[PDB]
RNA sequence: GCUCGCCGGAAGACCAAGGGUUCCUGUCCAACGUUAAUCGGGGCAGGGUGAGUCGACCCCUAAGGCGAGGCCGAAAGGCGUAGUCGAUGGGAAACAGGUUAAUAUUCCUGUACUUGGUGUUACUGCGAAGGGGGGACGGAGAAGGCUAUGUUGGCCGGGCGACGGUUGUCCCGGUUUAAGCGUGUAGGCUGGUUUUCCAGGCAAAUCCGGAAAAUCAAGGCUGAGGCGUGAUGACGAGGCACUACGGUGCUGAAGCAACAAAUGCCCUGCUUCCAGGAAAAGCCUCUAAGCAUCAGGUAACAUCAAAUCGUACCCCAAACCGACACAGGUGGUCAGGUAGAGAAUACCAAGGCGCUUGAGAGAACUCGGGUGAAGGAACUAGGCAAAAUGGUGCCGUAACUUCGGGAGAAGGCACGCUGAUAUGUAGGUGAGGUCCCUCGCGGAUGGAGCUGAAAUCAGUCGAAGAUACCAGCUGGCUGCAACUGUUUAUUAAAAACACAGCACUGUGCAAACACGAAAGUGGACGUAUACGGUGUGACGCCUGCCCGGUGCCGGAAGGUUAAU
RNA sequence: AGGACCGAACCGACUAAUGUUGAAAAAUUAGCGGAUGACUUGUGGCUGGGGGUGAAAGGCCAAUCAAACCGGGAGAUAGCU
């Protein structure tokens, strides 16, 4: 639910929250816990790689099972929690033997739930199956693109993919950007859509809301000397070149994908 | 004011020091000029 | 069991003073001046077996010489070791 | 030595870092010391730092470093696996009193504690580089229970006042006591117990987890403080004696209660929020191979061991970083009284200082302040600077507005002391006593005693009662930027940057991109509600026309066109 | 609750005066801004010179920055003094 905040101080004056009542209101569950240590966008040489990061909250690392390989073993949906490594939810499930996993959150997903992977599992939200196992037209998410990689496409928040159509060994999908994709028909996939919808709903307000999240600020390239930037320079404020990166590639306009050995995979891009 | 030098010998030690000049070969390369000059300090290692 | 060529390498010198005079006649220990590298155990072997003397407890010191001046030039002398070493009651030494 | 003045949330005390004998005693005054110097952090000589419990070392790991092999690279070398280092963090245990010219949680007296050993005795499933648990974790806020500590009273000892008065509702001082052990409280958390089974925890498991069934609501864990012991002790005002007048020896009273009370403790708690809050070992437990009556295990007792290094002194400073005995800078800890919201401020205590040239005189001028007739910004680039306002409570408070604000708007009244209400009230605290009990660190009742605002009425003093220090000037129009923030260390703090937001565009994951001859790494243990770049810069109304030029995107019929 | 308010510690540095062979190679005095946050601080670590880092001033990188310092080429060259 999202709540507009009252402005009774400037930062909270345009604050949107998003609110659920529905996520544990305590500790995460500590054997799927590990450390993520921050980086502050430095490789290995300690130079800044990626710009802009820096900072923000201490995050534990939440072990989230991708690969879902509990097949035939039912599991039930214990709670759902929050997870600061990602914009969407995740679920405590208790499979019958005993063992508990997390999962990602699938739309309508509550606690109390059954889940079932596998093949000859059942078409709700939550179940993973092969999509030569899944009907055309469905949604899923957390899609794998090989078989056994693991689901690495719709991960966020409200991300879903649809399923269009299937020629034997591959099915092309239609996926959130609007690409038309091939994988083959062995991987699988996760029923629904994912979790957190209103994600994208919120608003931060104030500078800091980004600086709890890691994000410095980014200064603009103008505002700079010719010898930081491009554009920089000028005596007052001139622009009279073309939009550049700070490396000299154009960004208005130009392509950057140079992968000849996807290409086969990649039925239409996207407009 | 503030000044430049704040002491530590640790790391004055792991900075400058005998076995952070032996690690590696341009540091062997200063104490053989050290050697060759005849200096009695021949590092800061105490 | 500590070697006797070692136990006699061990001891240096008594150390003469107001506090070893009065940690002498009052708590009934003696102050030495030992060897640097010379243990507890090793002073209490030696004291045990070269005074036949019985050694209740042994702490020990290390002090830093002074930088001293010749003339002009300067110098730094030796750092060494003391020993408070406390007899036992009834036990006496020369 | 007697007076005076200064600090007193420090200009006092304790440390880390850093320094490295500057510590103490004797002696010297050439040099050093911004003067003299008999003095000294100066010279010279001697002395001084005592640990099973403090700290380091050590066991453990973080960021990160190194890195067998390995991968990569003209060479050097780069990255990195197994590993091994690496605190600023985790991990066993000691307190009080006394003493030195100088050390003490280190010595002494007293009373404790911990971990390892060997060795008997009883008992008998032991075993890991593996599994599980624990360690183990955020911010803010609210009280409640305490203590440190303080005040008053009581008590004990002493006193009866240089000048009117002071045998009293008088003055001064003291009234201290630990770790440990026992008790287990306020309070916090938690359902216990038994049996069966089990695709899970890389194999196993009696362990954890998960399914069942039965029985019992009541067992367990944690826990400040208090109380008892420690302690017939020690300390203790003072006396009694010798006295090298420095001291040394002997003796020693009372040692209680109430109230207030922390930013400290219970609290690693509780509540709540989103930005969702280290690891590993020690510790507990489970079994694996193995061992089979041996080994090992815990239980008691005895005995032995606990090494090595640091320990002086400054630490806010004359000893550290600043060339100086330099108005500078420097992290942590302790936090007395009166007033006060307060760690502000004023005056003081403990304690420590008077800042290493003085003596006069009392010109101009300069510096830092005090006061000022009449006028009151006429000064000036400009009200620069000064001056002024200043507190609490109550009344009251505009345009405009994003309905939060504006606003402490503005403006105004009261404020001391004494008495009464009430010989000190309301309130807080809570004793004796009595009663009950599944009995105790218990529950009612009870109100003694202590503490104690605020208000009203009456009176009274001064020119003046927020009397000192402390402590907003206010309002009107308008430009820019939404705001909080940031910036040219050392002439620019702004309208500049950033910003939340918006839009464009790239990117399908071995992502784009970036650092790297490369391997690789970041992006990201993320996956288009994501990431990168660019411009704009809250919000409100909006964002119109031009694709000719330059770019970018798409096209592939024709012309031209490289090596070959 | 708050990148909320007033205000000490703490962080900063808006104005004036002094000082300018200074007490000080940027400070003092009187006022001043923030002061639960995009806060501040200790210890240790990492990024290296056409390179780092930069809420972007060509700012900072040991009192040095429109390309640090040290050594070397090197007695650079100087139609100039
Ligand atoms: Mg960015
Ligand atoms: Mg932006
Ligand atoms: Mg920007
Ligand atoms: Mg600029
Ligand atoms: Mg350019
Ligand atoms: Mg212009
Ligand atoms: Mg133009
Ligand atoms: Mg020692
Ligand atoms: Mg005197
Ligand atoms: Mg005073
Ligand atoms: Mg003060
Ligand atoms: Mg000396
Ligand atoms: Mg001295
Ligand atoms: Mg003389
Ligand atoms: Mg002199
Ligand atoms: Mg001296
Ligand atoms: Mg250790
Ligand atoms: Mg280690
Ligand atoms: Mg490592
Ligand atoms: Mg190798
Ligand atoms: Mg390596
Ligand atoms: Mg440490
Ligand atoms: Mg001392
Ligand atoms: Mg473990
Ligand atoms: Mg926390
Ligand atoms: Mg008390
Ligand atoms: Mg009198
Ligand atoms: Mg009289
Ligand atoms: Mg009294
Ligand atoms: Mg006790
Ligand atoms: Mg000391
Ligand atoms: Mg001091
Ligand atoms: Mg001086
Ligand atoms: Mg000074
Ligand atoms: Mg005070
Ligand atoms: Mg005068
Ligand atoms: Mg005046
Ligand atoms: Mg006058
Ligand atoms: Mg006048
Ligand atoms: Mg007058
Ligand atoms: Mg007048
Ligand atoms: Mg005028
Ligand atoms: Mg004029
Ligand atoms: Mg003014
Ligand atoms: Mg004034
Ligand atoms: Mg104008
Ligand atoms: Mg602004
Ligand atoms: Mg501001
Ligand atoms: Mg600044
Ligand atoms: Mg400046
Ligand atoms: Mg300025
Ligand atoms: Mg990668
Ligand atoms: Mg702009
Ligand atoms: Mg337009
Ligand atoms: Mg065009
Ligand atoms: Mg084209
Ligand atoms: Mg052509
Ligand atoms: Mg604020
Ligand atoms: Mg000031
Ligand atoms: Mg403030
Ligand atoms: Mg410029
Ligand atoms: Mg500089
Ligand atoms: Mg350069
Ligand atoms: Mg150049
Ligand atoms: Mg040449
Ligand atoms: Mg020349």
């Amino acid at each position: 639910a999202v709540v507009k905040c009252k402005p009774t101080s400037p930062g909270r004056r345009h604050v949107v929250k998003v609110v659920n009542p529905e996520l544990h209101k305590g500790k995460p569950f500590a054997p799927l816990l590990e450390k993520n240590s921050k980086s502050g966008g430095r490789n290995n040489n300690g130079r800044i790689t990626t710009r802009h990061i820096g900072g923000g909250h201490k995050q534990a690392y939440r072990i989230v099972d991708f690969k879902r390989n509990k097949d035939g073993i039912p599991a039930v949906v214990e709670r759902l929690e929050y997870d600061p490594n990602r914009s969407a939810n995740i679920a405590l499930v208790l499979y019958k033997d005993g063992e508990r996993r997390y999962i990602l959150a699938p739309k309508g997903l509550k606690a109390g739930d059954q889940i079932q992977s596998g093949v000859d599992a059942a078409i709700k939200p939550g179940n993973t199956l092969p999509m030569r196992n899944i009907p055309v037209g469905s949604t899923v998410h957390n899609v794998e693109m090989k078989p056994g990689k693991g689901g690495q496409l719709a991960r966020s928040a409200g991300t879903y993919v649809q399923i269009v159509a299937r020629d034997g060994a591959y099915v092309t999908l239609r996926l959130r950007s609007g690409e038309m994709r091939k994988v083959e028909a062995d991987c699988r996939a996760t029923l629904g859509e994912v979790g957190n919808a209103e994600h994208m709903l919120r608003v931060l307000g104030k500078a800091g809301a980004a600086r709890w999240r890691g994000v410095r600020p980014t200064v603009r390239g103008t505002a700079m000397n010719p010898v930081d930037h491009p554009h920089g320079g000028g005596e007052g404020r001139n622009f009279g070149k073309h939009p550049v990166t700070p490396w000299g590639v154009q960004t208005k306009g130009k392509k950057t994908r140079s992968n000849k050995r996807t290409d086969k995979f990649i039925v239409r891009r996207r407009s | 004011m503030k000044r430049t030098f704040q002491p530590s010998v640790l790391k004055r030690n792991r900075s400058h020091g005998f076995r952070a000049r032996m690690a590696t070969k341009n540091g062997r390369q200063v104490l053989a000029r050290r050697r060759a000059k005849g200096r009695a300090r021949l590092t800061v290692s105490k | 069991m500590i070697r006797e060529e070692r136990l006699l390498k061990v001891l240096r010198a008594p150390h003469v003073s107001e506090k070893a005079s009065t940690a002498m006649e009052k708590s009934n220990t003696i102050v030495l001046k030992v060897a640097k590298d010379a243990t507890k155990a090793e002073i209490k072997a030696a004291v045990q077996k070269l005074f036949e003397v019985e050694v209740e407890v042994v702490n020990t010191l290390v002090v830093k010489g002074k930088v001293k001046r010749h003339g002009q030039r300067i110098g730094r002398r030796s750092d060494w070791k003391k020993a408070y070493v406390t007899l036992k009651e009834g036990q006496n030494l020369d």
